[PDB]
């Protein structure tokens, strides 16, 4: 069973600030993984995939790293619809795990 | 004191008598399974063996030497400064079973779509998307004589490179191999001369009967350019192959294909299917006008220096034949009682057999020993004159004192026999075919299948009984 | 094969259907010792090697290859055609596979 | 078995080998012949020299001029170079050739097929 | 079988070599090294050097490559069989060659440690400043040298080794200073001067000679060791030259270990009851350096070696040195960081120093054939092993195979690693040692009646019909 935990509470942020989102798996899923913007009224909405590319629509101030078992999401230059919540997701499509993918938040910004 | 240091062509220090010899093996079975070994569940022991009309199969001849001969006449050589070596003039490779081809494929082969025609744009792939798919080899025939076994070449992994670094997932690196054919060893099956062992990890790429296998082709530049000609006198080949089917790669593609190659898609085609192919073989007809085998060859100079000459008594014969690979299918019932037909009433099982024959003419060569004769002999393969009796160097010896009469029971020096093991030579690591041809040579040729051929090619018909 | 950021190949493209052109450099004849003749002089003559016998070979061991693209334009088929064509809308280009003469 | 557990690859090998056999042949330079080849290509007279009675003219320096420290002074490879190969726009596969001769034609797995077809015999050892 | 007695002496060149009328000339172009004189500038964070030492007191070896002459070609009427005998080369004439102006090349560091004079005074001080040490600058010594060997040149310094393990009482302590020699590299120094010690192993405080000679090891020529070997190799043709002078007299800072006897002065009173120093160095000055006694672009030529073999080059090798501290110059550069202030200041022009030092070499080569019929052969295998490893007089290994695959595009991902990762000798062992190479392996030249040393030679020796009657009078 491959978990990725994200035990992190998302510290305060203001205008312009740099956000180190880590989340660490146990067993190595090669680049496939997945990364999701939640905002706490409507659907999830998806940013980047596979580590690398991002999708379209989306603005290319944010980042995407990490490779093996430990991955990374910067950006700077916080907005002020950026209040929302984020989930790291991987993609091993694997039997009896019990993912759920889960973790993840993001503080109102000053 | 005037060693030469060129390579001199073995019709300047070998004689040629006017007697010959004919030999001949009686005839080579082989029967077993084509795919794979049947071993038990629960040792190494094989049940039955794997013979397959795609693998090689070389035998090696050891013959008898002819110092050893006793001849009633001792008037044509000296055994004072002379050796005898013997010389084949005549090779035939004789088989019986009927022509025909085989099939082969794999229960799970590892395809995505057929590419020929698509009347519309692929679905996606999912997880396990394997298939059984069968298909037929390319066609192969070639015969090599030689002194010394076969030299082939297969692509393979070597070791990347320590600067940058590596992680799971990189393109395996690639180079040449050359090594020693064995009996066993699979022919190359249009799917190139590549290792599937530590180059296809997911084991579903090809069929089942090279799927963990070396297969290799015979290197001819380096044979041919290698001194002293004894890696072949001669050689014979005729192939072909065509492509068949043209099917689709199944798996991640590790390098995208750059943007500027084609101009960018959407709706349902935003994305690519597998860019690469791979192309199922197939081999055309058979016929009996196109054969190789069941007809003599007499050569008259072979293309190296070494005009067949067969140091250390041996000489090494390889073949390849795919043109009569059929495999039998049997199937045997455990119950005939039963009025009507169940498919759970019979077990199915698959045979192949396959057959040969060996026959030859060698003819007695002598050796004059002169001292500047005794050094290229010495130089070219020095375990020659060790398999003569002829290399010298003499130990005296201090006359060693023997031990106690005891010796089982309270002797002092007690464990003093102490057995050495060195009775070793080379070539044994390597296993394949052997034929014993020690006691079946004979001086008349008129009793003979080959003999009479031999005749009618230099006339000399010797027979008067009136 | 080259990375997105760089001009520098990484595994160069290698294919058994381009060309191959191969200079051979002779090396000049004004400068190497021939054995036995006084057959040479400096003021009114020179010497230029000539080409008798070629012999190129290879090694591999013989197959078809085999190519396409991911993305071709082909409407249909005109083999056998039971019923009229249907229109096209846009990007009506599939994957097809093929081998060359 | 994952369809997401392997990356896939293409590769293709390649193999060549070249042998050639050369005679040399000499040129009486008398003087119609320089008119035949400088009407033919030029620069052939330019390989041997022929044409020009300093082979500096009036005009020239020392010969050569190496200021060898590697890296301090005016550079060494910033100069253009002059003897430029006039097919260098043209890239293809390089092959030296310059030191592989022999004279020994047994050796050589082509030699003994020329003799073969000429015939003849080298001078035996034995 | 059974080879004859090897003779138990060594022999001269002149029994076993042969010489024909075939001579070659071999000129390289010009050689020019440009830098600084006292230390390699480095980068202050690593080691990465933008300039080279170049003064001119180096050793300059110079490392001759020469073209193999058995696949040489020659004119008519020169001919032997390749599997008999073979060619060498064998030097007859050899010049070298400067053109400069004639200068000096003083030197000096900051931080020289220096007490008093000791020539006039009137009182002397007991002093012993913490480190009281001053800048004082000096002159040097002229030396020249040419040394022409197959082999390298060897020198020799005066260091420091391991003493018994009998007394060990205290870190300030002597030395043993044993004699050790070693093979000589392309920027080791020589003065004749202060003398062959290292002052790196050997002087802790490195502030005893000017900065020139600090970091590293001031080397000189043997001549005994050289001449003493049984052979006659690594020197055939010497030229020594030096001049000397001294100027002035001075001391150290005093810290006297090898303490004065007792019965040797006579003790008096008040301020007279110490010591001044006993420890003098005094400074070298060349002298009257004038350009007539020069051993420098005279073309000298060979007939007698002083050793046993003549001017033969095995390996097709060849060693030259010369020594020059007599185009000695400096060259105070300058340069303004504003050239806007119509008044001249302290910091507005910085300032540097640089050397140059040019140099020419020219030969006369002659052929050599050497015949080989058993007896020569026990000879040249037991003089060095390499020479007859040179030339292949064994058949073939029993794999020959095409040498080396040689793939095409050596820096991929789709190869192995390749080329040369194990690298089994075959290659120099002086591989370790550098020199300064040069390459002469398309130099020669067959004709020389239009080259600057070949007339020279030619004037010397008969030059009756060699030259030719082109085109005539009448």
């Amino acid at each position: 069973d491959p978990m990725l935990t994200q035990t992190a509470a998302s510290v305060e942020v203001a205008v312009g600030g740099t956000v180190t989102i880590k989340c660490q798996a146990s067993q190595s899923i090669g680049g496939y993984l997945s990364w999701y913007q939640q905002k706490p009224g409507q659907r999830p909405k998806l940013l980047i995939y596979r580590a690398s590319t991002l999708a379209s629509g989306v603005p290319s101030r944010f980042k995407g790293s990490g490779s093996g078992t430990e991955y990374t999401l910067t950006f700077s230059g916080v907005e002020c619809a950026d209040a929302a919540a984020y989930y790291c997701q991987q993609g091993y499509t694997s039997s009896d795990i019990n993912n759920a993918f889960g973790g993840g938040t993001e503080v109102v910004v000053k | 004191p005037v060693p030469v240091s060129k390579v001199v062509s073995t019709d300047e220090y070998v004689a040629r008598t006017n007697i010959y010899y004919h030999a001949g093996t009686s005839r080579l079975l082989a029967v077993g399974h084509p795919y794979f070994p049947i071993k038990k569940p629960n040792n190494n022991k094989i049940l039955v063996p794997k013979v397959s009309g795609l693998q090689y199969r070389v035998f090696r001849i050891h013959l008898p030497d002819p110092n050893k001969f006793g001849f009633p006449d001792t008037s044509f050589y000296n055994p004072d400064t002379q050796r005898l070596v013997w010389a084949c003039v005549g090779v035939e490779v004789g088989r019986g079973q009927p022509l025909g081809v085989g099939i082969s494929g794999h229960p799970l082969l590892n395809k995505l779509d057929d590419t020929e025609n698509a009347s519309a744009y692929a679905a996606n792939a999912g997880v396990d998307n394997r298939e059984c798919i069968s298909m037929d080899y390319k066609q192969t025939q070639l015969c090599l004589i030689g002194c010394k076994p076969p030299i082939g070449e297969h692509w393979g992994k070597g070791s990347p490179c320590t600067n940058v670094a590596v992680n799971p997932g990189d393109c395996p690196p690639l180079e040449l191999i050359n090594t020693v054919i064995q009996d066993g060893d699979m022919v190359d099956t249009g799917f190139g001369a590549m290792d599937f062992t530590t180059l296809q990890a997911n084991k579903s790429e090809v069929p089942l009967d090279i799927c963990t296998s070396i297969c290799k082709y015979p290197d001819y530049i380096k044979m041919v350019s290698e001194p002293y000609g004894d890696s072949l006198f001669f050689y014979l080949r005729r192939e072909q192959m065509f492509v068949r089917h043209l099917f689709n790669r199944a798996g991640a593609v590790g390098e995208n294909v750059p943007d500027d190659l084609y101009i960018k898609g959407s709706g349902s085609t935003a994305n690519l299917a597998s860019s690469n192919y791979f192309p199922t073989p197939s081999g055309s007809m058979v016929t009996s006008d196109a054969q190789i085998f069941n007809k003599p060859y007499w050569l008259q100079r072979a293309q190296g220096h070494n005009n067949g000459i067969c140091w250390g008594n041996q000489l090494f014969v390889t073949v390849v034949d795919t043109t009569r690979s059929t495999n039998m299918s049997l199937c045997a019932a455990i119950s005939t009682s039963e009025t009507t037909y169940k498919n759970t009433n019979f077990k199915e099982y698959l045979r192949h057999g396959e057959e040969y024959d060996l026959q030859f003419i060698f003819q007695l060569c002598k050796i004059t020993l002169t001292a500047d004769v005794m050094t290229y002999i010495h130089s070219m393969n020095s375990t020659i004159l060790e398999d003569w009796n002829f290399g010298l160097q003499p130990p005296p010896g201090g006359t060693l004192e023997d031990t106690y009469r005891f010796v089982t029971s309270q002797a002092i020096a007690c464990q003093k026999h102490t057995p050495p093991a060195p009775k070793e030579d080379p070539l044994k690591k390597y296993t394949f075919w052997e034929v014993n041809l020690k006691e079946k040579f004979s001086a008349d040729l008129d009793q003979f299948p080959l003999g009479r051929k031999f005749l009618l090619q230099a006339g000399l018909k010797a027979k008067p009984k009136f």
